């Protein structure tokens, strides 16, 4: 299944405060009005390619999606990033974990850290071994598909794993539809308000009107 | 702004321009 | 040194891969052309002093 | 940190071409750091040869900067494929350094430490030891915030910096406002009259 | 293309910079002369 | 200030020279455009 | 062509290159026409639209 990613996938390109200024930047974002792959969690956690960075959003009701796996082969032969977010603690581990045929949760390590009504947006990308977590939590009232709107996305974690990653997989809590995007090196125009919050954006390669706007 | 880029005020202010136009119009 | 030889070389194809591969060369400095992109270029004449 | 041959010390630099530079450790052109090395022939050398130090001289692609490669896969030298078996036109991609004390200086082990300082602007974690001074507000002062040097007037302001934002910038990337690294408060920088 | 096909990127950055500086000087001089000539032509057209 | 706070003078003079050349080119271009625009404005004011 | 890299459209032409001439040049020394080193025939280089 496929759906329309209207205006999501835009985060802060850096950690510099800008207010009441239109800024142009070069960074890996999600395209505007594109085809993000639609998955279901009713009555589906395959392995997907990780070409140049992946947008990820989730519509939640009871916190079913709780984890992530990144790597290449995902069978403890290579180094793999594992993230598990149970009840109150966010656990990030980079051990060479042994995986099942389908990784799920029931209802040589180098680093370890332990800490629909909801829309959980994420961008995961690798730049010279840096793995960056870009996340933001917002409330929604919509169940059929991804709501149309715009919300800026913020950095929380920079993790220099230095792992070659080309394949990624998700985790589900078995007794929540989710969408996979992709990033390409585009030019955008970023609109900052008086409070320094991104309120609007323009893809300079979407249409000639936005080309003129850029 | 603050990089040495300044704006010098004109010698003739808008009130004096208005007075000149008033004098020319009355004449 | 004064009677340095000069070999005129023509009508061949040159990989230069052995020249890259041999580590016996203590000193390897290329000035007018960068060493890596040598096999992609065809030249008129080459001299080996 | 690594230990290389004395002939390979010059290869640890931007824009360097060599066996170690292309196949073992590649440096970016815009490298912001330091390269430190010293001789260790008295430590990393057995009397018969310390063959425990390995290096890669077979790879079919040059490394991208800051790349770590532990591939044991056998190099396919000839046209015939190598299905995990070495031999003729199929070579083990790593080579063992022979570290004997009787060798020359150019073929002696050197302990190399490479420092790299990402200067990307973010809350900073590693400074140097400098006696901090009390901040003075509403006065033309010569400030220094985490190495950012400038002259201006520090005043209390209302620009809500985001928690991950440390510096604010103007149109001509002059430092408009800073967050104090000791007390998490917000201040403008207005250059003196 | 000759510079790109003979020199690797670190050394080329310098040659290409020399070419860019020369061609930028030529372009700026050309645009300045075009602006002056366009102003003179504008004056002639206003007279016409 | 970033260049001055990171580099000693032997590399700082080269980097500062690059900045000075770029900013001088920008200033000269700006002043030339200002002169041309001021001449046009002068012509318009003479007409007025 | 013999290390000369470029982008363009190769078309059959009538520019009679002399037997010792390999490359043709324009006013701004862009490669106008080349002789193929394998078959001795003449081709223009027109950059793409
Ligand atoms: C998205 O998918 C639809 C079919 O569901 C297709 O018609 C459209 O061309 C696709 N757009 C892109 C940009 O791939
Ligand atoms: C969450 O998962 C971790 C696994 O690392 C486990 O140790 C922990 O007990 C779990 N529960 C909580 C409340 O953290
Ligand atoms: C950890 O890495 C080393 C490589 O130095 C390898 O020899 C070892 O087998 C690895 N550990 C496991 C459990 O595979
Ligand atoms: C990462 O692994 C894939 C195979 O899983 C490989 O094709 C690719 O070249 C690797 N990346 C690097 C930078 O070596
Ligand atoms: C900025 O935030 C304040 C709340 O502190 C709010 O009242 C104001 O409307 C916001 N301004 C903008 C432009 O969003
Ligand atoms: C600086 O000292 C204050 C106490 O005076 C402390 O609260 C603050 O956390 C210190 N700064 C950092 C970065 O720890
Ligand atoms: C290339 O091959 C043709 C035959 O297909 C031959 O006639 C020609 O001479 C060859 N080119 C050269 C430079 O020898």
């Amino acid at each position: 299944a496929y759906t329309n990613s209207f205006t999501r996938g835009v985060y802060y390109p850096d950690k510099v405060f800008r207010s009441s200024v239109l800024h142009s930047t070069q960074d890996l974002f999600l395209p505007f009005f594109s085809n993000v792959t639609w998955f279901h969690a009713i009555h589906d956690n395959p392995v997907l390619p990780f070409n140049d960075g992946v947008y990820f959003a989730s519509t939640e009701k009871s916190n079913i999606i709780r984890g992530w796996i990144f790597g290449t082969t995902l069978d403890s032969k290579t180094q793999s990033l594992l993230i598990v977010n149970n009840a109150t603690n966010v656990v990030i581990k980079v051990c060479e974990f042994q995986f099942c045929n389908d990784p799920f949760l029931g209802v040589n390590c180098t680093f370890e850290y332990v800490s629909f009504k909801n829309l959980r947006e994420f961008v995961f990308k690798n730049i010279d071994g840096y793995f960056k977590i870009y996340s933001k939590h917002t409330p929604i009232n919509l169940v059929r598909d991804l709501p149309q709107g715009f919300s800026a996305l913020e950095p929380l974690v920079d993790l220099p794993i230095g792992i070659n990653i080309t394949r990624f997989q998700t985790l589900l809590a078995l007794h929540a539809a989710y969408y996979v995007g992709y990033l390409q090196p585009r030019t955008f125009l970023l609109k900052y308000n008086e409070n320094g919050t991104i309120t609007d954006a323009v893809d300079c390669a979407l249409d000639p009107l936005s080309e003129t706007k850029c | 702004k603050f990089n040495g880029l300044t704006v010098l005020p004109p010698l003739l202010t808008d009130e004096m321009i208005a007075q000149y136009t008033s004098a020319l119009l009355a004449g | 040194v004064y009677a340095w030889n000069r070999k005129r070389i023509s009508n061949c194809v040159a990989d230069y891969s052995v020249l890259y591969n041999s580590a016996s060369f203590s000193t390897f400095k290329c000035y007018g052309v960068s060493p890596t992109k040598l096999n992609d270029l065809c030249f008129t004449n080459v001299y080996a002093d | 940190s690594f230990v290389i041959r004395g002939d390979e010390v010059r290869q640890i630099a931007p824009g360097q071409t060599g066996k170690i530079a292309d196949y073992n450790y590649k440096l970016p052109d815009d490298f912001t750091g330091c390269v430190i090395a010293w001789n260790s022939n008295n430590l990393d050398s057995k009397v018969g040869g310390n063959y425990n130090y390995l290096y890669r001289l077979f790879r079919k692609s040059n490394l991208k900067p800051f790349e770590r490669d532990i591939s044991t896969e056998i190099y396919q030298a000839g046209s015939t494929p190598c299905n995990g078996v070495e031999g003729f036109n199929c070579y083990f991609p790593l080579q063992s350094y022979g570290f004997q004390p009787t060798n020359g200086v150019g073929y002696q082990p050197y302990r190399v430490v490479v420092l790299s300082f990402e200067l990307l602007h973010a809350p900073a974690t590693v400074c140097g030891p400098k006696k901090s001074t009390n901040l003075v507000k509403n006065k033309c002062v010569n400030f220094n915030f985490n190495g950012l040097t400038g002259t201006g007037v520090l005043t209390e302001s209302n620009k809500k910096f985001l928690p991950f934002q440390q510096f604010g910038r103007d149109i001509a990337d002059t430092t408009d406002a800073v967050r104090d690294p000791q007390t998490l408060e917000i201040l403008d920088i207005t250059p003196c009259s | 293309n000759d510079i790109l096909s003979r020199l690797d990127p670190p050394e080329a950055e310098v040659q290409i910079d020399r070419l860019i500086t020369g061609r930028l000087q030529s372009l700026q001089t050309y645009v300045t002369q075009q602006l002056i000539r366009a102003a003179e032509i504008r004056a002639s057209a206003n007279l016409a």
